[PDB]
């Protein structure tokens, strides 16, 4: 055939891939963490947006740290051979490098490590997108007038 | 013959390292509101990093916090695109 | 209302 370029990911597999949305709104009373008013609007907005991009959206609400790890572990062990990509959206409280389950923190590295090129072979070479709505610390941006 | 195990990840963070990330009780978080709006408008016509750059501009320019506590009032937010991708990403393809 | 994560 003619000249071929390799500059863009192949996104015409039979499936676009999974879009896992972890929507943590209500936290265990034990933790002292406040409910995240407005996060259901986000979760619905994301579900509709990625539906129109032809992702298989799975919405999960109010997961413990153990359930987040088990979910990620299970999803990473699925056969993604027929899928172009993978998307995970995390909506929760957070700190730098950390997302909160309903009962305490999860290292983001623990979540993303399941999808490493050597650990999720049916996603090797495919884009793995992690969209993270959470704080990354306590600094405040005062802005500057333009 | 090998690729890095960390290659082909994209982390679309809602805020810069070290910073708070703001959320509205009625409209959702500033970042997710803006991400969804820009995907809806541009996913059939722009590469993903260029979509996310529009998200950065929308969050940066169109939002500012309102708080009864002066400590948290009139604050701004910039999201943070962290790309280990090795190729351009288009959500559409040629039929 | 604004409120953060």
């Amino acid at each position: 055939s003619g000249i071929s370029l390799d500059n863009s990911y192949k996104m015409d597999y039979p499936e676009m891939g999974l879009c896992i949305i972890i929507n943590n709104k209500n936290f265990h009373k034990s933790t002292g963490m406040t409910s995240r008013s407005g996060t259901d609007v986000d979760a619905a907005n994301l579900r509709e947006t990625f539906r129109n991009l032809k992702y298989e959206v799975r919405n999960k609400n109010d997961l413990t740290r153990e359930e987040i790890v088990e979910l990620m572990r299970d999803v990473s062990k699925e056969d993604h051979s027929k899928r172009s990509s993978f998307v995970c959206v995390l909506l929760s409280h957070g700190e730098e490098g950390i997302i909160f389950g309903t009962n305490g923190p999860v290292d983001l590295k623990k979540i993303t490590n399941f999808f490493r090129g050597d650990r999720c072979r049916s996603l090797t070479g495919k884009p793995k997108l992690f969209i993270i709505q959470a704080c990354r610390g306590t600094e405040l941006d005062c802005g500057i007038e333009t | 013959h090998k690729i890095p195990v960390e290659a082909d990840f994209l982390y679309a963070y809602s805020t810069a390292p070290g910073y708070y990330s703001w959320r509205n009780s009625k409209d959702g978080s500033w970042f997710i509101q803006s991400l969804c709006a820009m995907l809806k408008q541009y996913a059939d016509k722009l590469e993903f990093m260029h979509i996310l750059t529009r998200v950065n501009r929308k969050v940066a320019t169109e939002f500012e916090s309102f708080s009864f506590d002066a400590t948290f009032h009139a604050k701004k937010q910039i999201p943070c695109i962290v790309s280990m991708l090795t190729k351009e990403l288009y959500f559409y393809h040629l039929e | 209302x604004d409120x953060f994560x």
